[PDB]
């Protein structure tokens, strides 16, 4: 995250980290006790795919306060659209070995419904997005989880505003033009989370960008919305022998 | 009422329905309150709360 503060302990529970052989691999959001959503670009280069943990209650990366828990990963679903180096439908939905224990620094963000999403929480134009990505582009990573308040803008108005893939269906543009604030490397598969009414939604995810904090350019994330029923029949669906499943979308 | 003004009056979620008639509904470890339009958790952590602001508050 760049131009953020330090999301204070506690304030961030929904987070995830995820980590292969116990090095920084993106970030994520816990939305019940047992699945989290990711971003599916985060799993384009694993090599063994029972090597990837979940964290969840993590803060300070360069300490142990007990409110950690580490889970791995059961599942990895990927919709059948989404192509390996490429930018459309980046999404995944995890499936945790065994469940979280909900704590005060263990929650989920609410999946909202997808006509909620779209015709409410799609206008309201600030969300915060986390993660412990670069602090600057070609900067190191933070160590303690950083969060950053975000404005949406219609996929028209990006286009017009920015100054090469398109802005499809299934992404949104949120942020800055002026090089100070945005999402970077290693936040990828983060939350973008909408306040509503004293609840909090998912409604996007850490995606990509034409680099971090460039000039003219905004942050670009999954369109949660569009993809709300298709999370939610995986959800009642029994897990399948091997990691990653390919799920056909829509 | 209709749910996309206003989001129909509802705290959450909202369906409309044949007639006047618009239904609210509130997410897993949340009731809908007699006002028929406000959630309430139902459960210690309940999706979306952020637990130290809520105690913070209460
Ligand atoms: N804003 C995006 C920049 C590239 C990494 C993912 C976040
Ligand atoms: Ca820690
Ligand atoms: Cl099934
Ligand atoms: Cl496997």
């Amino acid at each position: 995250i760049v131009g953020g503060k330090v999301c204070p302990k506690g304030e961030c529970p929904w987070q995830v980290l995820l980590l292969v052989n116990g090095a920084q691999l993106c970030g994520g959001t816990l939305i019940n006790t047992i699945w989290v959503v990711s971003a599916a670009h985060c799993f384009d280069k694993i090599k063994n795919w029972r090597n990837l943990i979940a964290v969840l209650g993590e803060h300070d990366l360069s300490e142990h306060d007990g409110d950690e828990q580490s889970r791995r990963v059961a599942q990895v679903i990927i919709p059948s659209t989404y192509v390996p180096g490429t930018t459309n439908h980046d999404i995944a939905l995890l499936r945790l070995h065994q469940p979280v224990v909900l704590t005060d620094h263990v929650v989920p963000l609410c999946l909202p419904e997808r006509t909620f999403s779209e015709r409410t929480l799609a206008f309201v134009r600030f969300s915060l997005v986390s993660g412990w990505g670069q602090l600057l582009d070609r900067g190191a990573t933070a160590l303690e989880l950083m969060v950053l308040n975000v404005p949406r803008l219609m996929t028209q108005d990006c286009l017009q505003q920015s100054r090469s893939p398109n802005i499809t269906e299934y992404m949104f543009c949120a942020g800055y033009s002026d090089g100070s604030k945005d999402s970077c490397k290693g936040d990828s598969g983060g939350p973008h989370a909408t306040h509503y009414r004293g609840t909090w939604y998912l409604t996007g995810i850490v995606s990509w960008g034409q680099g971090c904090a460039t000039v003219g350019h905004f942050g670009v994330y999954t369109r949660v919305s569009q993809y709300i029923e298709w999370l939610q029949k995986l959800m009642r669906s029994e897990p399948r022998p091997g990691v990653l499943l390919r799920a056909p979308f829509p | 009422l209709i749910c996309v003004n206003e989001n129909g009056g509802c705290e959450q979620y909202c369906s409309d329905h044949t007639g006047t008639k618009r239904s609210c509904r509130c997410h897993e470890g949340y009731s809908l309150l007699a006002d028929g339009v406000s959630c309430t958790p139902t459960v210690e952590y309940p999706c979306g709360k952020i637990p130290i602001l809520e105690k913070r508050n209460a």
